[PDB]
RNA sequence: GAAAUUGUUGAAAGGGAAGGGCAUUUGAUCAGACAUGGUGUUUUGUA
RNA sequence: GAAUACUGCCAGCUGGGACUGAGGACUGCGACGUAAGUCAAGGAUGCUGGCAUAAUGGUUAUAUGCCGCCCGUCUUGAAAC
RNA sequence: CCCUGAAAAUGGAUGGCGCUCAAGCGUGUUACCUAUACUCUACCGUCAGGGUUGAUAUGAUGCCCUGACGAGUAGGCAGGCGUGGAGGUCAGUGACGAAGCCUAGACCGUAAGGUCGGGUCGAACGGCCUCUAGUGCAGAUCUUGGUGGUAGUAGCAAAUA
RNA sequence: UUGGCGGAAAGGCCUUGGGUGCUUGCUGGCGAAUUGCAAUGUCAUUUUGCGUGGGGAUAAAUCAUUUGUAUACGACUUAGA
C-alpha cells in the first residue's frame, strides 16, 4: 500500500489532437506538431495548442 | 512452419463461468457481474469463483495466435484465400461453415498450390 | 467476404539475435575427483559398482574402468555429478588414456524408419579394454582385498546415514 | 547381496500451509535418519520420486514415477521443502518416497 | 414410484418390500408380449430363444377432468395414459473377441533391458 | 524405521503418549499399544474420577443413544483421548485410524514381539518424585469396566510363560558371550579391535 | 421441433444434503507440431 | 607482558541449494592486454540423451488436502427465526 | 500463587483433545512457521514524460523508449460485445444445403462474445463503413402458456342390502 | 519327518532324524560391454475369472396352503410326501 499524495491515474486535462474530424485539420496540426517538435521556437508550440482549441475558445479577430 | 514465437502462456485458462449458473437453469453461464449488495462474489470472499479483469491479459507477442502459431483468418472463397499469398507463416485460412463441399474442394486445391495452411481441412468431406 | 482484412500486415522477416556474451571456460571440477580414484556408481545400469577413474574428457564426462576381469564394467564415460569419490585411492600411472576422447564414443544414431519390432561389439573396443585393464590389476594386487572390493556392489543397510557417512 | 537401496527412504507428510490454506506448489518431505538443518543442508538438491502403480499398462511398465528435487529445509528438526513437476497428490499424506543421491557433492 | 405403498412378502423374491399387482398394466403389457411374439413368428425367428431386449414406458398427453372442491373450487382430474414400445430378439452366442493390437512405444533402456534378459536367461 | 512398533503402555502418561502416537499415524507408522489398564494420568484418582463424571454427565437430552458414548475399558479411554487428537471425521483420519489397534494385556499376536517405550511420556521422566498419579485400570475399574481381574489372571499367565522364555535366553546369551570372549584375542579380533569393532 | 419435466440404455459417485474455488492422482476423450529450402541426384515417370 | 571474548569493518577468499533467461544486427560505460585482440562490460548460451506419440498438455468425471452459508432488496447492521 | 467467600434451570466447552519440575503463571534468550504487506523479476492495463514523415509498403488515432501506479457501494465518464430494421460495399454465402436447434468435440478474446467440426433440418442469410430503435432479464406475491416434487398420496365411509 | 508346547484374538514357537542345494572360512579359472553420460528402469501382495489334472460331498430357503401362543401391513409362532 501507498499512502498516495495525489490522484492516480489522473489525465493531464489538457486538450491534444483536437475533437474536429476536419482532415486539412488533421494536416495542419500534423504540419505544426512536426515542427514544434524539432524547430524548438515557442510560436509553433503555441500555434500547435491553439490549433487544438473548441470554437469558444477561438474567438473571431 | 509458423514464424518464431516465444512460449505461449494462458494466465487463465478456465472459463469464467456466472454465479448460480450450476444452480439455476434460468441463469446462464455467460459471464454477468454480479451488483447485488451481500454478494459474495462482488466482495471477493476466499473459495469464490474468480471474476474476470485486465490482469488476465494475454501477451501481445502472443495475443490471438493459434498453438501452431499462426492467426485464424476467416475465408470464403478464392479470391478471399488469395489475400494471404505473402503472409503464409503468419496466417492460416479457416473455411467459413456455410461453405459447399464443391467449392470446398477448390479452396483446399488452390491453398495447396499456394502454400497456406488451412485450419479446418475435414469439413463437409464424403469418404 | 468471411472476415474483412487486417488494415496491417506483420512483417514475415525473422530478425537475428543480438550478440551473446557467454563465451565457454572449461569445468572446474571438485577436489576429490583425482585420476586414480575408486568411484561409486550411483545411477545407470552399472548402479552401485564400483570403478575406478582415468581420465577427464572433454564434454566434461569421466572415463572409467572396472576393470572388466574384475565386476564386468567395460570402458566407459560417467558423469560426474552421478558418482561418489570414496578415499580409495590406486595409481594409474602406467595406462595410455590419451587415445580415448569423445568421437571415440559414437552411437551411429538410428534413423525413424528402422523400428525395432521384436530386436555387435567393436574390437577395437575390446582389445582396448584388454590392455588397460591388465595395466590396472597390477596396480590392484598390491594392497589386499581391492579385487574383492572392486568386485562386491555398494548398498545402504538398515541404519546407514549419507550425510554421517564417509566414503 | 541382499540390499540394493541405493537411495534413502522419506515420507511426504503434507503441503506448505498455514493453519486453514494450503499450498499444493510446495510438498514437505521427512526424511529419515536426520533430525537438524545442518544434517538436512547435505541433502539440498538432491532428487526425489514417487514411484506408485497403476493398472493400466502405458509405455511397457504398469509403475509410474513423479520427479521432483530438493529446495530448502524446514523447521528445526530436519523436514525439508520439495518441489515436484507436477504437485503430489495430497492422498500420500503419508506414503513413502525415495530421495537419490545425485547430484552428488561427495 | 412407491412411497406409501402397503408392504408384502411376495417382494422376497426381488429383495424388496413393497410390491403390488397392477392388473391393468399386466394385460396391456402382456397384449403388447403376444402382438411382438406374433410378429416375430411371422418373420421367421426361432420362438424358443427369445428375450425381452427393449422395453420402455413413457407419458402420453393427459386426458383432464374436473373435481369439486369446498367453497365452490374447482381442480383436476387427470389420467396419465401411457406409450409403451418393446424388442424381443433371439438370445445369440459370445458376442466376440480378437480386440486391439495395442502397438508398444519402448525406450532404448527398456529395449536394452529386454535384449539383456533375453540374453541371461533362455 | 519398523513396519509395525509395538508399544508397552505401562507407566505411560495418556496425554503425551497419545500426543506422540497421533502424529506417528500421521505419519504412517503402524502403532500398536499393548498393557492399556497399566496406563497413568497425572493427578487424584479423586480428581480424575470427578472429571470422568463431569464427561458422565453429558449426553443428547432428547435420546440419550445418539448422545457421546462414555466409553468405559482402558483401551477405548485412550482411544478417545487419541481421536480427540486426529482429524477423525476426514478421509485421511479415518486412514490414519486405521493404523491403530489398542489393548488390554499383551494379546497372543504381540506377546512373543518386541515392546517399546516413549521416553517423553514416561511417568518418571516426566512427573516430579511426589507429584500424586492413577492407574488408567483402576479407574476404569471404578466407572464400570468388567473385566479388570480376569485380565490380571492372564497376564499372570503370561509373565509366568515369560520368566520360563527368558531363563533359556539369558543361558544362550550366557554360552554364546563365553564363546566370543574366549575366541577374542585372536589376529581377526585385533583387527577387528582395531577398525572399530 | 428448444427448455422445464420423463422413459430406456451407457458411464460414474454416494456413512445426516447437493453444488463451488486452488492443486494433483486416476479413468475417458482430444487438438497442434513433426514434411522443412538443404550438399544432393545412391534416381525413376528424365527433367 | 600476552591471549581470548564482545562489537564493528574489508572495493578478503571460497563451498552447497532454489527461482528467473525478459530483450533480439551494431552503437554505451568499462576491464585485461604494448598491440592485435579478448572478457563475467546496455537481459543465456554450449554439449548430450530419450521420445516423436496421448508421452507432455488441454477438456471432462471422480478421489484426496484445505477452503467455500442463498441470491435479490431495504438497512448502521442479513446466512438470518 | 492457591483456597474459602462462589447458588439456575436441554448436555458443554482455555476452540477441542488433553496437560501438573506443564502443554499453567511471571520473566529472559534464541531458532523456526506464514498475508493479496515489503524486495526483485515477467506479463496485462492506466497515466505521465519523450523519440520518430526519410526513402520502400501499408496503418502518425501508428511504431518505439522510459518511469510510476492498480481496493471500491451510491454515482460519473470512456472503450467495446450483442439484437430488429435502413443507405453503401464485398459482381459475399447458399437446395452439391441458408436460417434455426442439439453436441462433459476443437480454437480465439480478461470479458460481453466470436469461429470451426459432427448430427438434425429445409430456403434464405452474412462480413465491413455508416444510420435508426418498441435493442440485451433471474427476480417485480410480474403477464401468458407449459411442467414438477408432493403422489400412485389425501381420498372415492350420510340416505339399513 | 519324530516329539511336544501354545485358547486372550490359540493359527504360532520349539525340537528329533535323514535327504537336498548353497557356503564369501580360504585359494583359483571363465563370463558380463551396446541400457551407448541418468530416466522406478519394472523383481511386492490383494482379489477374481477361465483352463487343465488330482482329490472330496450329493442340500436348503422363500412364495403359495395352514396355524393363532402373533398381528395395521410386513414380521412372528406352527403344520403339511
Ligand atoms: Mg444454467
Ligand atoms: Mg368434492
Amino acid at each position: 500500500g501507498i499512502d498516495h499524495t495525489s490522484k492516480q491515474h489522473k489525465r493531464s486535462g489538457h486538450r491534444t489532437a483536437p475533437k474536429s474530424d476536419n482532415v486539412y485539420l488533421k494536416l495542419l496540426v500534423k504540419l505544426y506538431t512536426f515542427l514544434a517538435r524539432r524547430t524548438d521556437a515557442p510560436f509553433n508550440k503555441v500555434v500547435l495548442k491553439a490549433l487544438f482549441l473548441s470554437k469558444i475558445n477561438r474567438p473571431p479577430v | 512452419a509458423s514464424l518464431p514465437h516465444p512460449k505461449i502462456v494462458k494466465k487463465h485458462t478456465k472459463k469464467f463461468k456466472r454465479h448460480h449458473s450450476d444452480r439455476y437453469h434460468r441463469v446462464a453461464e455467460n459471464w454477468r457481474k454480479q451488483k447485488g449488495i451481500d454478494s459474495v462474489v462482488r466482495r471477493r470472499f476466499r473459495g469464490n469463483i474468480s471474476q474476470p479483469k485486465i490482469g488476465y491479459g494475454s501477451n501481445k507477442k502472443t495475443k490471438f495466435l493459434s498453438p501452431s502459431g499462426h492467426k485464424t483468418f476467416l475465408v470464403a472463397n478464392v479470391k478471399d484465400l488469395e489475400t494471404l499469398t505473402m503472409h503464409t507463416k503468419t496466417y492460416a485460412a479457416e473455411i467459413a461453415h456455410n461453405i459447399s463441399a464443391k467449392n470446398r474442394v477448390v479452396i483446399l486445391a488452390r491453398a495447396k498450390a499456394l502454400g497456406i495452411k488451412v485450419t479446418n481441412p475435414k469439413g463437409r468431406l464424403a469418404l | 467476404t468471411a472476415q474483412q482484412a487486417p488494415k496491417w500486415y506483420p512483417s514475415e522477416d525473422v530478425a537475428a539475435p543480438k550478440k551473446t556474451r557467454k563465451a565457454v571456460r572449461p569445468q572446474k571440477l571438485r577436489a576429490s575427483l583425482v585420476p586414480g580414484t575408486v568411484l561409486i556408481l550411483l545411477a545407470g545400469r552399472f548402479r552401485g559398482k564400483r570403478v575406478v577413474y582415468l581420465k577427464h574428457l572433454e564434454d566434461n564426462t569421466l572415463l572409467v574402468t572396472g576393470p572388466f576381469k574384475v565386476n564386468g564394467v567395460p570402458l566407459r564415460r560417467v558423469n560426474a555429478r552421478y558418482v561418489i569419490a570414496t578415499s580409495t585411492k590406486v595409481s594409474v600411472e602406467g595406462v595410455n588414456v590419451e587415445k580415448f576422447n569423445v568421437e571415440y564414443f559414437a552411437k551411429e544414431k538410428l534413423t525413424k524408419k528402422e523400428k525395432k519390432e521384436a530386436n555387435e561389439i567393436k574390437t577395437e573396443r575390446v582389445e582396448d579394454q584388454k590392455v588397460v585393464d591388465k595395466a590396472l590389476l597390477a596396480e590392484i594386487k598390491k594392497t589386499p582385498l581391492l579385487k574383492q572390493y572392486l568386485s562386491a556392489s555398494f548398498s545402504l543397510k538398515n541404519g546407514d546415514k549419507p550425510h554421517l557417512l564417509k566414503f | 547381496a541382499e540390499s540394493h537401496r541405493l537411495y534413502v527412504k522419506g515420507k511426504h507428510l503434507s503441503y506448505q500451509r498455514s493453519k486453514r490454506v494450503n499450498n499444493p506448489n510446495v510438498s514437505l518431505i521427512k526424511i529419515e535418519g536426520v533430525a537438524t538443518p545442518q544434517d538436512a543442508q547435505f541433502y539440498l538438491g538432491k532428487r526425489i520420486a514417487y514411484v506408485y502403480r497403476a493398472s493400466k499398462e502405458v509405455r511397457g511398465s504398469k509403475i509410474r514415477v513423479m520427479w521432483g528435487k530438493v529446495t530448502r529445509t524446514h523447521g528445526n528438526s530436519g523436514v525439508v521443502r520439495a518441489t515436484f513437476r507436477n504437485n503430489l497428490p495430497a492422498k500420500t499424506f503419508g506414503a513413502s518416497v525415495r530421495i537419490f543421491l545425485y547430484p552428488s557433492n561427495i | 414410484f412407491n412411497s406409501s405403498i402397503g408392504r408384502t412378502a411376495q417382494g422376497k423374491e426381488f429383495g424388496v418390500t413393497k410390491a403390488r399387482w397392477p392388473a391393468k398394466s399386466v394385460k396391456f403389457v402382456q397384449g403388447l408380449l403376444q402382438n411382438a411374439a406374433a410378429n416375430a413368428e411371422a418373420k421367421g425367428l426361432d420362438a424358443t430363444k427369445l428375450y425381452v431386449s427393449h422395453i420402455q414406458v413413457n407419458q402420453a398427453p393427459k386426458q383432464r377432468r374436473r373435481t369439486y372442491r369446498a367453497h365452490g373450487r374447482i381442480n383436476k382430474y387427470e389420467s396419465s395414459p401411457s406409450h409403451i414400445e418393446l424388442v424381443v430378439t433371439e438370445k445369440e452366442e459370445a458376442v466376440a473377441k480378437a480386440a486391439e493390437k495395442k502397438v508398444v512405444r519402448l525406450t532404448s533402456r527398456q529395449r536394452g533391458r529386454i535384449a539383456a534378459q533375453k540374453r541371461i536367461a533362455a | 524405521v519398523e513396519p509395525v512398533v509395538v508399544i508397552d503402555g505401562k507407566g505411560h502418561l495418556v496425554g503425551r503418549l497419545a500426543s506422540v502416537v497421533a502424529k506417528q499415524l500421521l505419519n504412517g507408522q503402524k502403532i500398536v499399544v499393548v498393557r492399556a489398564e497399566e496406563l497413568n494420568i497425572s493427578g487424584e484418582f479423586f480428581r480424575n474420577k470427578l472429571k470422568y463424571h463431569d464427561f458422565l454427565r453429558k449426553a443428547t437430552a432428547f435420546n440419550k443413544t445418539r448422545g457421546p458414548f462414555h466409553f468405559r475399558a482402558p483401551s477405548r479411554i485412550f482411544y478417545k483421548a487419541l481421536r480427540g487428537m486426529v482429524s477423525h471425521k476426514t478421509a485421511r483420519g479415518k486412514a490414519a485410524l486405521e493404523r491403530l489397534k489398542v489393548f488390554e494385556g499383551i494379546p497372543p499376536p504381540y506377546d512373543k514381539k518386541k515392546r517399546v517405550v516413549v521416553p517423553q511420556a514416561l511417568r518418571v521422566l516426566r512427573l516430579k518424585p511426589g507429584r500424586k498419579y492413577t492407574t488408567l485400570g483402576k479407574l476404569s475399574t471404578s466407572v464400570g469396566w468388567k473385566y479388570e481381574d480376569v485380565v490380571a489372571k492372564l497376564e499372570a499367565k503370561r509373565k509366568v510363560s515369560s520368566a520360563e522364555y527368558y531363563a533359556k535366553k539369558r543361558a544362550f546369551t550366557k554360552k554364546v558371550a563365553s564363546a566370543n570372549a574366549t575366541a577374542a584375542e585372536s589376529d581377526v579380533a585385533k583387527q577387528l579391535a582395531a577398525l572399530g569393532y
